[PDB]
Parts: C-alpha cells; sequence; structure tokens
C-alpha cells in the first residue's frame, strides 16, 4: 500500500503498537520510525520532510558520483586521481582537475575560482529554492513541478505517489550507503568499489572487523 | 525526601525554583527539572526521551557491570587473555578464539561473523518484542511491563514501584555518566577503568586527568 | 523626499524606522530577497530574529525561548572568548613576554615550575595548581549561574538574560528602550560573529595546529599560496 494505517513499517509484524499517532500514512516513506519522537510537532516535522528528501537528492548524486568516475577508472580511463575522497586534491596536481582525464576538457587550475562560482550558483539556486524564482514563483518546497518536469512523468496522482514513494526510498538506500562510503573510507582508506572488489576477493576476513582494531587507544 | 511534586529534589538544589518548566511536573520518576535546553516541552517527545533515557540506563548498567567484572577477576587470579574492555572484542582474531572466563572449554568462540548474524537475529526479535510485544506481554507498559520481567515481584506496591523507579533511574544516569567516563578515559588514557583506578589512587595529585591534557593539542 | 542632512544620517533620537530592519515584519532576513516564507513562529519580535529555522528546531515556543536563551549565553561566552583567544597572541607580539600566548596550548602554562604568570609576569597571579584553580573556579561559577539561573545577590526578580539592574548595566546604556531593543541586536550580531569565529577558531587549532593571529599573518603573506585548502590533505585516509 505504502499510504494509510495498513502500509509497510520498519519493524514489519511488529509494528503495530511501535508507530505514534501523528505518522499517519499521508507522506512518503513513512514506515513509522520516529521513536526518538523528534517529529511530533507537525511543522518540525514538515521540516525534517524537506531536510530528509534534500539530503535524499544530494545522495544520490553523490553516490553515483562516487562510483563512476571509479568505474570507468577501471574501464578504461585513467583519472589522475579516481577514488572520491581524493578527487579534489586534483587541483593541486601538475595539470589540474582534468575531467575525464581529458587536458583539453577543462583543465581547473585555482580551487578559490572554482569554490567562488560554486557559491555563487549555489546560493542563487538555493535561494531559488526555498522562495522561488525564474523557474517557479509559486510552487510547492519539495515537488516543484513544472519546470522540472520536462518528462512529465507525475501528472497522475497515484503515479505521483508511487514515484514519491521510490525517490524517497531510493534516496534513503542512497544516504545509508553514502554514510558507508564515510566510514569506511575513514575505516579502510580505500575506494568503494575496491572495497567491493576486496570483499568479493575473500569475503571471511577482509570484512570491517578486519579494521576493528584500527582505533584502539592503546596508550 | 520526597522524589515527586512540586517539592521534590531538583537538579540545582536551593537554587532551582524558577528554573524548572512547567511541563515538568513532579510526575516522572528522575524529575530532578533538568530540561534547560526545553528538548522535552512536547508531552509526546518527553515520553519518548524518558524511554530512551530508561533503555540506555539499563544498557549502560550492564555496561559498566560487564566493563568492571572482567578486570576486577582479571587480577584476583583469572585468566583473562584480553581482561580490559575496549579490547575484550578483538579476542576473535586470537589463536583460540574468544574463551569466557578463560576455560578454552566453555564458549571458545572463533568467528565474529556467525557470533554478529545471531545477535542480530536475537536482539532484533527482543527489541521487537520490547517495541510491540511478544511472548512475554501483549499491552504491557513500553518501560515498566511486568510479569515476565517481575518474578520476584518487587514492585507490586505502588510506592515501592515509585521508589524503585527513582532508584532504577538514578542507578542508571550514575552509569551512563561513569560509562561515558569509561569511553573518554579509555581513548585518553587506553587503559582500563579499574588500573585507572589503581593509578589514580597510587599518585592522585599527578596521575589525574590533567596529565593527559597536552595528548590532543594539534602543534601543526 | 528628505533633505541631504537626513538622508546622511544627522539627528539622533529619530529612531522608530531603524528598528523596522531588526525587528517586524519586513526586516532583513537570513537569505535577504531570497527568502520568502519565515516560519510562523518567527514573527520578528526577538533580537536577532532573520528567519532561520530551517531544521524547524524551535517550533515550540518554549523550547524556543530555551534555545534563545542558550544562544544569548552561548554568544556572550563566545565574545570573551574569542577576545580572550586573541589578546595574549597579540599582546606577545607587540612584546609582553606571554610564555604561551597560543590560547589551545595556554592551559599547558600551569604545569611549568614558574607557574602560570598571567601577563608572564611571576609577580602576577603566579598560579601552579591546576586543581586549586579548577576548585575556585567550579565553586565561584556554580554560585555564579545558579544566582543567574534564578536570582541572587544582584536582583532576583530581574530577567533571565538581561537582568540589568545597577550591578549588570551599572552605566545605563539600556534605559531608552529603543537604545535596549538595537542595543539587543548589536548584542546578539556581535555574539554570532563570536561564535561563528569560536567555531573557527576550534577548527584552525584541530587543522593548521597553530595561533589564529599567526594563521591571520600566514594569509596575509600570500593568501592563495596558503588558505585552508593548503591543509585540505591533512586528513587523509592512510
Ligand atoms: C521483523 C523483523 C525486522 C527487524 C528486526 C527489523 C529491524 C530494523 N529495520 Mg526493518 N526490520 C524488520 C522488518 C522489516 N523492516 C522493513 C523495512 C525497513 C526500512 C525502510 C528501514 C528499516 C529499518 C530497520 C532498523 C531500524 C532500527 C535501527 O535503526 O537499528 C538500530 C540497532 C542497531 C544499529 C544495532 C546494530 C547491530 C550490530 C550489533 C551493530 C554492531 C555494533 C558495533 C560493533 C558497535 C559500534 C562500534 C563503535 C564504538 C564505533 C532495524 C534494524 C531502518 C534502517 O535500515 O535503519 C538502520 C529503515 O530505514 N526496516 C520491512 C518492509 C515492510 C520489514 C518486513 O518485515
Ligand atoms: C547548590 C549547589 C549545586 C550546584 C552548583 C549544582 C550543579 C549541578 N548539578 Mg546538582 N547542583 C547543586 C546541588 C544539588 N544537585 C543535586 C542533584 C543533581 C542531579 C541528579 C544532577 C545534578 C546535576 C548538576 C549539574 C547540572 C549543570 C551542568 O550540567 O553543568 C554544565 C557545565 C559544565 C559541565 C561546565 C564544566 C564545569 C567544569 C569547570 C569543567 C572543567 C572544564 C574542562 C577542563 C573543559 C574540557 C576541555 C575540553 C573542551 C577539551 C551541575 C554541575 C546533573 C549532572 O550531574 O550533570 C553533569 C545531574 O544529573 N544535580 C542535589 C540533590 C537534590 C543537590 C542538593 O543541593
Ligand atoms: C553575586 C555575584 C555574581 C557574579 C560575580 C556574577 C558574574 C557574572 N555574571 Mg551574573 N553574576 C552574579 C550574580 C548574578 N548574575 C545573574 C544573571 C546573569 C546573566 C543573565 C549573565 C550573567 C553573566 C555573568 C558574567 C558577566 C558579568 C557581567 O555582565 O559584567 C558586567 C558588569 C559574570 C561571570 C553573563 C555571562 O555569564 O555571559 C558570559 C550573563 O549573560 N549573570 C543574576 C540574576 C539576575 C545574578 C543574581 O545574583
Ligand atoms: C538527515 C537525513 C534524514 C532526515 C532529516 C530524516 C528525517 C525523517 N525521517 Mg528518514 N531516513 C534517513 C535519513 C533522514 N531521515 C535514512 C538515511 C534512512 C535509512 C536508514 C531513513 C529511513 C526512514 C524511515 C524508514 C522512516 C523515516 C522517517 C523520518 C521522519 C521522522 C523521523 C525524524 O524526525 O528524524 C529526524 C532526523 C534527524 C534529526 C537526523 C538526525 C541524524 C543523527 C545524526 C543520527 C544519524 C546517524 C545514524 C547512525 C523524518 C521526516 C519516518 C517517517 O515518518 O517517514 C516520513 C519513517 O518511517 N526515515
Ligand atoms: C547497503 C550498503 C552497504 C553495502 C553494500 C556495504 C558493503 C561493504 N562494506 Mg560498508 N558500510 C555501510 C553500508 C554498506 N556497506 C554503512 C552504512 C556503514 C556504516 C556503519 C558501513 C561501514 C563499513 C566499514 C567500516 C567497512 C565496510 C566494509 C564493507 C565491505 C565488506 C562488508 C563488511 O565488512 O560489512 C560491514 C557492514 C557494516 C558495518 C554495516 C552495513 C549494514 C548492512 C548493509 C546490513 C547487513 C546486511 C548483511 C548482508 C562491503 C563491500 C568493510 C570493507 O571495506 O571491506 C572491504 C569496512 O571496513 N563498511
Ligand atoms: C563518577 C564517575 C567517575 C569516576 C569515579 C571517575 C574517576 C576517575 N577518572 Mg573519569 N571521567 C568521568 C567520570 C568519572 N571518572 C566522566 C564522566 C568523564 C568524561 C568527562 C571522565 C573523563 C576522564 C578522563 C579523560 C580521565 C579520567 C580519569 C579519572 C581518574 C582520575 C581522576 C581525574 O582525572 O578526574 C577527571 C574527572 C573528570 C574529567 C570528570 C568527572 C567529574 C566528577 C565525577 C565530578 C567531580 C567530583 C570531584 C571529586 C570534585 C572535584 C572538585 C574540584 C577539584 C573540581 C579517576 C579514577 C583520568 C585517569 O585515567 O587518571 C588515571 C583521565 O585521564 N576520567
Ligand atoms: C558587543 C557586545 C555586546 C553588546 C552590544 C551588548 C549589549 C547589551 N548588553 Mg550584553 N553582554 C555581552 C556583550 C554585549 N552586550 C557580553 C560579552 C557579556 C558577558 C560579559 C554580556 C552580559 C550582559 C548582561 C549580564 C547584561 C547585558 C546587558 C546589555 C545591554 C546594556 C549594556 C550595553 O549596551 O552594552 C554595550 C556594549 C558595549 C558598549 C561594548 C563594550 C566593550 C567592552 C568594554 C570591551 C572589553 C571587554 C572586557 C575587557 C571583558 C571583561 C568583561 C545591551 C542590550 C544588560 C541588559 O540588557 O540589561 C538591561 C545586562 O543585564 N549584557
Ligand atoms: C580578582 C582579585 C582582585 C583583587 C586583587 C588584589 C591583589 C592583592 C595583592 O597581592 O596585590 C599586590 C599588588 C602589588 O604586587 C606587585 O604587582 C605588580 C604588578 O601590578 C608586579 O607584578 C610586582 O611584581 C608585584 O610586587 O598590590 C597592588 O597592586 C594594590 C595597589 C592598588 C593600586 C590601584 C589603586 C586604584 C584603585 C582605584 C581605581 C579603581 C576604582
Ligand atoms: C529516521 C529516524 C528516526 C528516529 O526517530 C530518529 C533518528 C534515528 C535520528 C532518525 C534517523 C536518521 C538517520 C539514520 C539519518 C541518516 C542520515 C544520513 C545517513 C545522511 C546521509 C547523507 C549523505 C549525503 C547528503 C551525501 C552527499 C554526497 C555528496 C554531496 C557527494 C559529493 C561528492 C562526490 C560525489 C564525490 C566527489 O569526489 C566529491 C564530493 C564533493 C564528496
Ligand atoms: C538531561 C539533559 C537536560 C538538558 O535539557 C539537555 C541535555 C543537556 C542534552 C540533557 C543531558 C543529557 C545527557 C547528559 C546525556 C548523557 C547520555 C549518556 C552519558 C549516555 C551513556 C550511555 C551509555 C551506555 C548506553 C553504555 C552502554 C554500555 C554497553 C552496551 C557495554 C557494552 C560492552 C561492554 C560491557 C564491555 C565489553 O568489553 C564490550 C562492550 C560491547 C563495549
Ligand atoms: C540557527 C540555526 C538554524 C537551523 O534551523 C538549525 C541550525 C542550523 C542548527 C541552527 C544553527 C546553529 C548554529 C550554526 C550554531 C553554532 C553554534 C556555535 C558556533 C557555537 C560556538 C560557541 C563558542 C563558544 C561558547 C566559545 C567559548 C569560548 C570560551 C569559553 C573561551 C575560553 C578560553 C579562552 C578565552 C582561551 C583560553 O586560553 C582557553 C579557553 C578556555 C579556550
Amino acid at each position: 500500500e505504502f499510504y494509510g494505517p495498513n502500509r509497510a513499517k520498519w519493524l514489519g509484524p511488529y509494528s503495530e503498537n511501535a508507530t505514534p499517532a501523528y505518522l499517519t500514512g499521508e507522506f512518503p516513506g513513512d514506515y513509522g520510525w520516529d521513536t526518538a519522537g523528534l517529529s511530533a510537532d507537525p511543522e518540525t516535522f514538515k521540516r525534517y520532510r524537506e531536510l530528509e528528501l534534500i539530503h535524499a537528492r544530494w545522495a544520490m548524486l553523490g553516490a553515483l558520483g562516487c562510483i563512476t568516475p571509479e568505474l570507468l577508472a577501471k574501464s578504461g580511463t585513467q583519472f589522475g586521481e579516481a577514488v572520491w575522497f581524493k578527487a579534489g586534491a586534483q587541483i593541486f596536481s601538475e595539470g589540474g582537475l582534468d575531467y575525464l582525464g581529458n587536458p583539453s576538457l577543462v583543465h581547473a587550475q585555482n580551487i578559490v575560482a572554482t569554490l567562488a562560482v560554486q557559491v555563487i550558483l549555489m546560493g542563487l539556486v538555493e535561494g531559488y529554492r526555498v522562495n522561488g524564482g525564474p523557474a517557479g514563483e509559486g510552487l510547492d518546497p519539495l515537488y516543484p513541478g513544472e519546470s522540472f518536469d520536462p518528462l512529465g512523468l507525475a501528472d497522475d496522482p497515484d503515479t505521483f505517489a508511487e514515484l514519491k514513494v521510490k525517490e524517497i526510498k531510493n534516496g534513503r538506500l542512497a544516504m545509508f550507503s553514502m554514510f558507508g562510503f564515510f566510514v569506511q573510507a575513514i575505516v579502510t582508506g580505500k575506494g568503494p568499489i575496491q572495497n567491493l572488489d576486496d570483499h568479493l576477493s575473500n569475503p571471511t576476513v577482509n570484512n570491517a572487523f578486519a579494521f576493528a582494531t584500527k582505533f584502539t587507544p592503546s596508550a | 525526601i520526597e522524589w515527586y511534586g512540586p517539592d521534590r529534589p531538583k537538579f540545582l538544589g536551593p537554587f532551582s525554583e524558577g528554573d524548572t518548566p512547567a511541563y515538568l511536573t513532579g510526575e516522572f520518576p528522575g524529575d530532578y527539572g533538568w530540561d534547560t535546553a526545553g528538548l522535552s516541552a512536547d508531552p509526546e517527545t518527553f515520553k519518548r526521551y524518558r524511554e530512551l533515557e530508561l533503555i540506555h540506563a539499563r544498557w549502560a548498567m550492564l555496561g559498566a557491570l560487564g566493563c568492571i567484572t572482567p578486570e576486577l577477576l582479571a587480577k584476583n587470579g583469572i585468566p583473562f587473555g584480553e581482561a580490559v574492555w575496549f579490547k575484550a572484542g578483538a579476542q576473535i582474531f586470537a589463536e583460540g578464539g574468544l574463551n569466557y572466563l578463560g576455560n578454552e572449554n566453555l564458549i571458545h568462540a572463533q568467528s565474529i561473523i556467525a557470533t554478529l548474524a545471531f545477535q542480530v537475529v536475537v536482539m532484533g526479535l527482543a527489541e521487537a518484542y520490547r517495541a510491540n510485544g511478544g511472548p512475554l506481554g501483549e499491552g504491557l507498559d513500553p518501560l515498566h511491563p511486568g510479569g515476565a520481567f517481575d518474578p520476584l515481584g518487587l514492585a507490586d506496591d505502588p510506592d515501592t514501584f515509585a521508589e524503585l523507579k527513582v532508584k532504577e533511574i538514578k542507578n542508571g544516569r550514575l552509569a551512563m555518566f561513569s560509562m561515558f567516563g569509561f569511553f573518554v578515559q579509555a581513548i585518553v588514557t587506553g587503559k582500563g577503568p579499574i588500573q585507572n583506578l589503581d593509578d589514580h589512587l597510587a599518585n592522585p595529585t599527578a596521575v589525574n586527568a590533567f596529565a593527559y591534557a597536552t595528548k590532543f593539542t594539534p602543534s601543526a | 523626499k528628505k533633505t541631504i542632512r537626513e538622508k546622511a544620517g544627522w539627528w539622533s533620537n529619530g529612531g522608530n524606522e531603524k528598528l523596522s530592519a531588526f525587528y517586524g515584519p519586513d526586516r532583513g532576513l537570513w537569505l535577504g530577497p531570497l527568502s520568502g516564507t519565515t516560519p510562523a513562529y518567527l514573527t520578528g519580535e526577538f533580537p536577532g530574529d532573520y528567519g532561520w529555522d530551517s531544521a524547524g528546531l524551535s517550533a515550540d515556543p518554549e523550547t524556543f525561548k530555551r534555545y534563545r536563551e542558550l544562544e544569548l549565553i552561548h554568544a556572550r561566552w563566545a565574545m570573551l572568548g574569542a577576545l580572550g583567544c586573541i589578546t595574549p597572541e597579540l599582546l606577545a607580539k607587540n612584546g609582553t613576554p606571554i610564555v604561551e600566548p597560543v590560547w589551545f596550548k595556554a592551559g599547558a602554562q600551569i604545569f611549568a615550575e614558574g607557574g602560570l604568570d598571567y601577563l608572564g609576569n611571576p609577580g602576577l597571579v603566579h598560579a601552579q595548581s591546576i586543581l586549586a584553580t579548577l576548585a575556585v573556579q567550579v565553586i565561584l561559577m556554580g554560585a555564579i549561574e545558579g544566582y543567574r539561573v534564578n536570582g541572587g545577590p544582584a536582583g532576583e526578580g530581574l530577567d533571565k538574560l538581561h537582568p540589568g539592574g545597577q550591578f549588570f548595566d551599572p552605566l545605563g546604556l539600556a534605559e531608552d528602550p529603543d537604545a535596549f531593543a538595537e542595543l539587543k541586536v548589536k548584542e546578539i550580531k556581535n555574539g554570532r560573529l563570536a561564535m561563528f569565529s569560536m567555531f573557527g577558531f576550534f577548527v584552525q587549532a584541530i587543522v593548521t595546529g597553530k595561533g589564529p593571529l599567526a594563521n591571520l599573518d600566514e594569509h596575509l603573506a600570500s593568501p592563495f599560496t596558503s588558505n585552508a585548502f593548503t591543509y585540505a590533505q591533512k586528513f587523509t585516509p592512510q
């Protein structure tokens, strides 16, 4: 169903008395998980829903952006620094940050100008996101449409609802996976694809527990 | 000492007449009037936070006892390949695995993945039952169910129930504080809690935390 | 519509439209002209209201009150701290013989056997015991803050944030209610700047490892040469 009282929930069969009264099956991804009660106020709930969805979309883009260059890296492209948690240090290289390895594509040399342009454009677009602008004077803060649907996938309300659920769930998956990227880059020091390759090489010995005694103080 | 109502003991003592919020009526155990951050203004969030407090408290009491006990038993004679608590998990990677009390014949655990798998299975089952009930309860209280969890029957009187609630939550807050201390001072010191106490008792004035104060300075 | 000298900002005591930019509906907001729908609970009645509650944490008015008090107290402590993390280093580069003027190392001065001379002068405070220092401090600050939260020898029936009797407004700068209202904004804005800059002190310590004025100096030496991106690869996972 994914909506209403008979919806899928976070603990499955053991979830009848584990859902609060305020988590009516109205909003996408409502599996009934508010054990901490942080969304008891409807306004805080709305703000947290916006944070969830924006984090979700950004995390989907980032998951794809951390997976793609590494795949393309072994698939035959050079990628001076393919691993994602050092892809930013390419600016300090000899030839700068060449996009696909092509010295002719971007050839970025200064990180401060890159950052300046980024703050410029990102502030403009996020302020347009909060209060509108050239792409939406008065739309929904989360699902504006009408210029962010050039394909028109969600003109039916039922398709709209199911795609909302699909969106938020792929996004929660990506947020979990991006948290994993972070922790296991810090722990392992290698890329995600190389971590998968190493896990597939010897699943029983080079899992995370091989890196468990890494952060022990030991005087 | 009352522990309830308006004339209850409070977390700033005499200093506490006008700091307590209007919503912290002396109804619930451990209500000393400490919500300076206002995080429990909504009664529902307050209920959820009370559940989190009590569960953290119980888990922290068990964990405090579980970090103190093996070390005591360690110097009191018993073999403990790794007695210190923040390396008690790395026994699985030793030659003979994790022997419980040092006895090679007790448990002799060798694989951490299987240990973890059983743990997730039964912990999920138990915590789901805790949330919505099961073989040991259908519609009981989420925090103080009783029945199967009072085989001794200590809390059938409401007044004894209340005072034991306060005792529970206070021993638990003490244990949570002490477990936070275990964490920070294991990270800082790198030794066990009992050895930290022994070192503090050997030279209290120059074996305290301030001896490890310049430990985390960046220094370029 | 006005004359030249009123445009130029003359004639103090003409202030009732100057509170309009810091209180009320059409005030300055956190994204300026790109922040349309301010939270309804941020009505513009409190100082520093720029409409910033993206996370909706202050939706309850009572927790909003508690958060306001947290903000102002953090702001005052951070202002004192931002001034105190730069005063010793400035005074040391001007020539006062402070033995460790860097702030994140200033606490380790008490373990040198010459003690913690205040301005590097042994005739001054000359503290040797960090434990006695901490005990004195705990007693005094406990009394002080318990007096703050309910009342004490310096006024009991006063406001929790701006008591303003003869002990905490002894210069009478805030007897004019409009001056008070704009000084509240000045307080909270300088304090938010100080909190941000103290977060910056913390991060510049953990990252750079030098003093904040040393960081300013090495940035002013060659800014594009030396920046925070200079230390971007420092936390490389190995
Ligand atoms: C009945 C069986 C059942 C059980 C036990 C669970 C359990 C869970 N589901 Mg659920 N589900 C179940 C059925 C179903 N789920 C779902 C759909 C979902 C969704 C969409 C989601 C969940 C999520 C969750 C988790 C929420 C609680 C949590 O965050 O964990 C807290 C408890 C732990 C983290 C314990 C960790 C175990 C392990 C021992 C940790 C190891 C300890 C470390 C070594 C210590 C750390 C070291 C430090 C010092 C660095 C939880 C694991 C959520 C989730 O994935 O969050 C993670 C979530 O988003 N479920 C469906 C479809 C209808 C089900 C159908 O039956
Ligand atoms: C009138 C005297 C009196 C005073 C001053 C206090 C004060 C306190 N009581 Mg309280 N009580 C008092 C009487 C009583 N209490 C209680 C029962 C309780 C309980 C049950 C509890 C308290 C707690 C507290 C604390 C809550 C405030 C806080 O969290 O500090 C926050 C401020 C700080 C922590 C600042 C640090 C102080 C110190 C100088 C730290 C040193 C600085 C470090 C070097 C910094 C480290 C550097 C890092 C960043 C690298 C506080 C210490 C609570 C508690 O223990 O929480 C901690 C608590 O649970 N009291 C009773 C019985 C009725 C009293 C009887 O009169
Ligand atoms: C009641 C709980 C409890 C107990 C009994 C102890 C006991 C001890 N701790 Mg632990 N600790 C605790 C909580 C506790 N700690 C918590 C909550 C933290 C996190 C802030 C720490 C963090 C910590 C570190 C980082 C270190 C210790 C160390 C020590 C030992 C030396 C004492 C010291 O340096 O004081 C430090 C105490 C604190 C930092 C905070 C505890 C607050 C106490 C309980 C309240 C004050 C009571 C005190 C008697 C009154 C003093 C008044 C005045 C002098 C201030 C000693 C065995 C040191 C060690 O291993 O030496 C061998 C050490 O390096 N502890
Ligand atoms: C629900 C609930 C319930 C109860 O009640 C309470 C609680 C528990 C609290 C809750 C929970 C929550 C949670 C879990 C959360 C989580 C979150 C996350 C994980 C996020 C992520 C998130 C994530 C994210 C954003 C991500 C992002 C990403 C990105 C941007 C990326 C970027 C990039 C890339 C591409 C790579 C390159 O080279 C560079 C960079 C630049 C790096
Ligand atoms: C009240 C208030 C008020 C205002 O308003 C606001 C505020 C301030 C926020 C608040 C406060 C709060 C607080 C303080 C909190 C704290 C917490 C804690 C400390 C916890 C712990 C907690 C803790 C805990 C759980 C603990 C636990 C433990 C455990 C499990 C253990 C385990 C173990 C052991 C045995 C050992 C071995 O070898 C292993 C292991 C495995 C390791
Ligand atoms: C608004 C909003 C909105 C949405 O809705 C949500 C959110 C986002 C959450 C929000 C935000 C928030 C924030 C941003 C916060 C921040 C904070 C801070 C930064 C603080 C600091 C804070 C800071 C502070 C206190 C500071 C303090 C300081 C001090 C005491 C100092 C002391 C000292 C000194 C002098 C020096 C010496 O030698 C040493 C020491 C001892 C070191």
